RNA sequence: GCCGAGGGUAGGGCCCGUGACUGGGGCGAAGUCGUAACAAGGUAGCUGUACCGGAAGGUGCGGCUGGAU
RNA sequence: UUGGAGAGUUUGAUCCUGGCUCAGGGUGAACGCUGGCGGCGUGCCUAAGACAUGCAAGUCGUGCGGGCCGCGGGUCCGUGGUCAGCGGCGGACGGGUGAGUAACGCGUGGGUGACCUACCCGGAAGAGGGGGACAACCCGGGGAAACUCGGGCUAAUCCCCCAUGUGGACCCGCCCCUUGGGGUGUGUCCAAAGGGCUUUGCCCGCUUCCGGAUGGGCCCGCGUCCCAUCAGCUAGUUGGUGGGGUAAUGGCCCACCAAGGCGACGACGGGUAGCCGGUCUGAGAGGAUGGCCGGCCACAGGGGCACUGAGACACGGGCCCCACUCCUACGGGAGGCAGCAGUUAGGAAUCUUCCGCAAUGGGCGCAAGCCUGACGGAGCGACGCCGCUUGGAGGAAGAAGCCCUUCGGGGUGUAAACUCCUGAACCCGGGACGAAACCCCCGACGAGGGGACUGACGGUACCGGGGUAAUAGCGCCGGCCAACUCCGUGCCAGCAGCCGCGGUAAUACGGAGGGCGCGAGCGUUACCCGGAUUCACUGGGCGUAAAGGGCGUGUAGGCGGCCUGGGGCGUCCCAUGUGAAAGACCACGGCUCAACCGUGGGGGAGCGUGGGAUACGCUCAGGCUAGACG
């Protein structure tokens, strides 16, 4: 009427907040550069943005994002990125 | 099982002495030789033309009780030559012949069929050594096939191979009589073995 | 891992094996990548046992793993020889 | 080898993608006789530089949209209206075939 | 907040089972009525169509010979 | 060239057309009568209706901290067994079923410069320094139960920050390449864990990267049933752009933009089916089929959804909704046999709640070892195939009984009786093969050489000794079609596949005698191919037998004269890759044979690639006048 299974869900609740955690928080920091490098104010999108690729890497790391994704997430990052510059700049920091 | 009955009505029917006894069968007391008609209320009314069929199936009855065979293990045997190279007619009487039942009565081990089965499923035959109680092994070129020492004794084995001493033996085989063990040379051309049956006929039983 | 193993053949009471190549999440009996060679555990004939050994060779150098009762089977075979 | 086809535009639409018509012959496996039968394919033409009746070649490709699954090659045959009335008049046959 | 299993409202399509009663159909047969067809079948037959008659059928119109002499 | 038989039936008779019917082989069969043994297969085809009980997935103390009990011995330690917990790896394999699906599901040949892969191998490099949580546990509250919340502490191969950058990732630039592939420079970001012995040395593991191998995802060409009495279908529809999403392409998803996409070479719709290797039949061509076994797919009460994960949208994991069943202490809560058995319901119909991890295999583990209804065997069922038995020789011009008779006799019948010979069954003794590995040993934990332990089936097969004459049944006997007489019946009773039998001498009904055919079987029903050249590709027809459109005109399509060249599409050849395994076939060999099984051999179409051929059909080009028009 049981056995390990149970084990098994148990854990799988648990990875689950650290999984969603750090998303929201990928998210939300590339959001919030993405956000500023728009209207940039290069430095500070630019200083953001080294906060959310260092995110982002360390959850391909685990089991949050495969090697590809982090790869697809940081091309989609930069490339909106230093494009929303090209209406205006100049890349104060690095980079790069 | 095996047929296992009454079998000189078999020979009157068929028309011609099969040799289904042994010792009986060259007396005057054999059935055929006193009456050569079908068993039965009918057998001395004259006959009717039988039709193609009527023909092919009493000849095929003819090949087969003399062996005293299923009909089965005759059919199979019979789709085996019809599927294996050359002549049909041929290899199915070769393959007929190689049973240890037929061989061992072939060398005159036995005086029927009949008794060479009860010969071969009581052990009393031996296949190149190994004990054999199998009617339906078929035996291959250079087998030696022989009595078990065990029962080599025996009254009937002595006595039947009494008769053998310098007796004719089919070309295929060879015999050491006393010694009890003969030899199996080679399967028949159509030629060495004189069945009273066109053999032609029973392929064309089983064209229809 | 992909593994060697004895893909089992024959009849009841008749073992026979196939000393084969396959993978390790296969069915005992199923679709292998390689044969290569057989075995007759009741030895009933001259030969019960038989290995393309260059080809076993091909495998182990590039990662394949025998069973314990095949490891075995190739060490009376002598592919392990030096 | 990407399947390599030979056949007609024609429809050219669409932005960015051509129609083209590829055929074929093969005998027929009961009754012998060579039968012609044929297919339209998208194929993408982002250099929207090919006009009705270019006869072109088309190799299979990975997927550009749905159902598109060639680009086109290179030209092979120019003005071939001829063939395209083949294809045109026969849709225009199918409005005496309703009820 | 979106989409969303499905629940609910309303109107449509195809199919199946069934229904007082009704239309002809097959078979059964030792029934009633007539005798239309097969002989020139006693009005040559068949025919599309039309009108009519208890029923086979008849008649008009045109057609065919697969009509005896 | 190993391969091909036909018959009955329309007539007074004939020839022909045409159907009906039959003899054959086959089946996961069922039903009737009958039934002795064994071997190998094989067994819910119906309700993917519903299910009591047990069992089908766990493992590691060589990751960590513990509670209990014990051996040890000084409240403490080592250590053992056990129970949970945290943390690993597995649970996406194996096993089941055919519902759904006419579809890139499958089959076959290919694309991936558009992709991923835990454990395994190989190649390069590394493991430095801190911090922290939650269960266990203690303490409260609430129940019959499911159990449950809160408060407090604690370890780690549990989470996090810094450092190192062999390497990798990303943006920008150059080169190479050519769809997102290879290379490099500036910038930026990312590593990690210890455990254990024999202890400045090895073993299991950890981290980053490259290659390998294996398993996958996605895409394309071609092939895949019936109804045209379904003829037109389409708004994410078809394409573009920009984003979202994934390992990755893509309307896969969203916004905007364009007006498009599909269809008589059958769209859309309705019906039916999982597809294949193959199986069955057939001379072949073809037809029929997909149970067992192997491959792929789909599903896990009915639907929807995601989470953990290398991998699942997960049969024995999770959430929700529905239908259903249950348990209760009446307040509430649980279940998912299309796993192995088993119950029930439906049905003409389909099994033991077995034994075992010994073997093969899988999972965890340094290893011992633990788990394994996979599997190995056992049970039941003539369901199938195969082997085998109910005895063999002798024995009367021939017992009795029964059948027939012209009353002379004919038959069952060598059949029986009886004589000798053999010895299924059973009794006694021996008794397997399947099992040598892991481990231990020396060596080096390797190469090699040596050692011991292990058998569910089973005291079975088999080997040896003894020993009893020891089950036969079922269909048919008018023609097809093999086998005939007497009585009983009197168009009655009944038989029947077709033609036909029965109305007082029925070989056709019922019994008997006799006979014919098979034999632990024989018949029957149902269905598949054959006979059916009766859908005719092989291989048919249309004056009167079924069959020429009432006649034109013309769309698509099918088809096309004589000569010459280009190409080489069809077509032919050669070389090569693929065409798995089982099965089929040929040889051999193992079970005493065989069925069954092992080993080797031989191929094919068909498709991918390279090269060649150019007559015919194709295409392009240039001529001609015999076809056609003027
Ligand atoms: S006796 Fe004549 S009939 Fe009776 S068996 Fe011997 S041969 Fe045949
Ligand atoms: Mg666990
Ligand atoms: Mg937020
Ligand atoms: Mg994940
Ligand atoms: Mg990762
Ligand atoms: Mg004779
Ligand atoms: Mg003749
Ligand atoms: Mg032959
Ligand atoms: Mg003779
Ligand atoms: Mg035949
Ligand atoms: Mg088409
Ligand atoms: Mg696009
Ligand atoms: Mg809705
Ligand atoms: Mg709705
Ligand atoms: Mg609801
Ligand atoms: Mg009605
Ligand atoms: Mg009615
Ligand atoms: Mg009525
Ligand atoms: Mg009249
Ligand atoms: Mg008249
Ligand atoms: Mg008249
Ligand atoms: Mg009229
Ligand atoms: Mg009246
Ligand atoms: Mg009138
Ligand atoms: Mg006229
Ligand atoms: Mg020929
Ligand atoms: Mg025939
Ligand atoms: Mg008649
Ligand atoms: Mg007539
Ligand atoms: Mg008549
Ligand atoms: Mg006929
Ligand atoms: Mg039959
Ligand atoms: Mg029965
Ligand atoms: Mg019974
Ligand atoms: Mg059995
Ligand atoms: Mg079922
Ligand atoms: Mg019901
Ligand atoms: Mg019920
Ligand atoms: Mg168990
Ligand atoms: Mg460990
Ligand atoms: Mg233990
Ligand atoms: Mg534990
Ligand atoms: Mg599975
Ligand atoms: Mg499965
Ligand atoms: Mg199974
Ligand atoms: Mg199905
Ligand atoms: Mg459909
Ligand atoms: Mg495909
Ligand atoms: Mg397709
Ligand atoms: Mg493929
Ligand atoms: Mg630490
Ligand atoms: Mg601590
Ligand atoms: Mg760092
Ligand atoms: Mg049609
Ligand atoms: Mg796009
Ligand atoms: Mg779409
Ligand atoms: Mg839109
Ligand atoms: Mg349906
Ligand atoms: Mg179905
Ligand atoms: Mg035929
Ligand atoms: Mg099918
Ligand atoms: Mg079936
Ligand atoms: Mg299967
Ligand atoms: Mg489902
Ligand atoms: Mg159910
Ligand atoms: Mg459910
Ligand atoms: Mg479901
Ligand atoms: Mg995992
Ligand atoms: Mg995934
Ligand atoms: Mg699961
Ligand atoms: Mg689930
Ligand atoms: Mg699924
Ligand atoms: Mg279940
Ligand atoms: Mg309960
Ligand atoms: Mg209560
Ligand atoms: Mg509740
Ligand atoms: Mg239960
Ligand atoms: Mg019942
Ligand atoms: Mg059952
Ligand atoms: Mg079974
Ligand atoms: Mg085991
Ligand atoms: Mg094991
Ligand atoms: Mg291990
Ligand atoms: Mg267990
Ligand atoms: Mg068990
Ligand atoms: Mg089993
Ligand atoms: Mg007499
Ligand atoms: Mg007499
Ligand atoms: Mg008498
Ligand atoms: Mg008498
Ligand atoms: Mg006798
Ligand atoms: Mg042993
Ligand atoms: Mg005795
Ligand atoms: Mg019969
Ligand atoms: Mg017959
Ligand atoms: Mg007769
Ligand atoms: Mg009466
Ligand atoms: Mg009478
Ligand atoms: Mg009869
Ligand atoms: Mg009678
Ligand atoms: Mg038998
Ligand atoms: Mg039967
Ligand atoms: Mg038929
Ligand atoms: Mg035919
Ligand atoms: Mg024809
Ligand atoms: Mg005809
Ligand atoms: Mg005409
Ligand atoms: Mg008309
Ligand atoms: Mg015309
Ligand atoms: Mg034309
Ligand atoms: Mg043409
Ligand atoms: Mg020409
Ligand atoms: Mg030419
Ligand atoms: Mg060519
Ligand atoms: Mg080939
Ligand atoms: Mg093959
Ligand atoms: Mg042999
Ligand atoms: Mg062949
Ligand atoms: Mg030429
Ligand atoms: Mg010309
Ligand atoms: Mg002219």
């Amino acid at each position: 009427r049981n056995l390990s299974a149970l084990k098994r869900h148990r854990q799988s609740l648990k990875r689950r907040l650290r999984n969603k955690a750090k998303k929201s928080a990928i998210k939300t920091l590339s959001k919030k550069a993405i956000q500023l490098a728009q209207e940039g104010k290069a430095e500070e999108a630019l200083k953001i943005m080294r906060k959310a690729e260092s995110l982002i890497d360390k959850a391909a790391k685990g089991s949050t994002l495969h090697k590809n994704a982090a790869a697809r997430r940081k091309s989609r990052l930069m490339r909106k990125v230093r494009q929303l510059l090209e209406a205006a700049g100049a890349p104060l920091i690095g980079g790069g | 099982g095996r047929y296992i009955g009454p079998v000189c009505r078999l020979c009157r029917r068929e028309g011609v002495k099969l040799y289904l006894k042994g010792e009986r069968c060259y007396s005057p007391k054999c059935a055929m030789e006193r009456r050569p008609y079908p068993p039965g209320q009918h057998g001395q009314k004259r006959a009717r033309r039988p039709s193609d069929y009527a023909v092919r199936l009493r000849e095929k009855q003819k090949l087969r009780r003399i062996y005293g065979i299923s009909e089965r293990q005759f059919r199979n045997l019979f789709e085996e030559a019809s599927k294996k190279k050359g002549v049909t007619g041929s290899v199915f009487l070769g393959l007929l012949e190689s049973r240890l039942d037929n061989v061992v009565y072939r060398l005159g081990f036995a005086v029927s069929r009949r008794q060479a089965r009860q010969l071969v499923r009581h052990g009393h035959i031996t296949v190149n050594g190994r004990r054999v109680d199998l009617p339906s092994y078929r035996v291959r070129p250079g087998d030696e096939i022989a009595v078990a020492e065990k029962s080599r004794n025996l009254e009937l084995i002595r006595q039947n191979l009494e008769a053998m001493k310098g007796r004719k033996v089919g070309p295929w085989l060879s015999l050491d009589v006393e010694g009890m063990k003969g030899k199996f040379l080679r399967l028949p051309d159509r030629e060495d073995l004189a069945l009273p049956v066109n053999e032609q006929l029973v392929i064309e039983f089983y064209s229809r | 891992m992909v593994k060697i193993r004895l893909a089992r053949f024959g009849s009841k009471h008749n073992p026979h094996y196939r000393i084969v190549v396959t993978d390790a999440r296969r069915k005992r009996d199923g679709k292998y990548i390689e044969k290569i060679g057989y075995y007759d555990p009741r030895k009933t004939t001259p030969d019960w046992l038989k290995v393309d050994v260059e080809r076993a060779r091909y495998w182990l150098s590039v990662g394949a793993q025998p069973t314990d009762t095949a490891r075995r089977l190739l060490r009376q075979a002598g592919v392990f020889r030096q | 080898p990407k399947k390599v086809l030979t056949g007609v535009v024609v429809s050219d639409k669409m932005q960015k993608t051509v129609t083209v018509l590829v055929e074929r012959q093969f005998p027929h496996p009961l009754y012998g006789k060579v039968i012609k039968r044929s297919k339209k394919y998208l194929a993408h033409d982002p250099e929207e530089k090919y006009k009705l009746g270019d006869v072109v070649e088309i190799i299979e490709s990975r997927p550009i949209s749905k159902r598109k699954r060639f680009r086109v090659l290179r030209l092979v045959e120019s003005g071939r209206m001829d063939l395209v009335e083949k294809y045109l008049i026969r849709r225009q046959n199918y409005e005496s075939l309703s009820k």
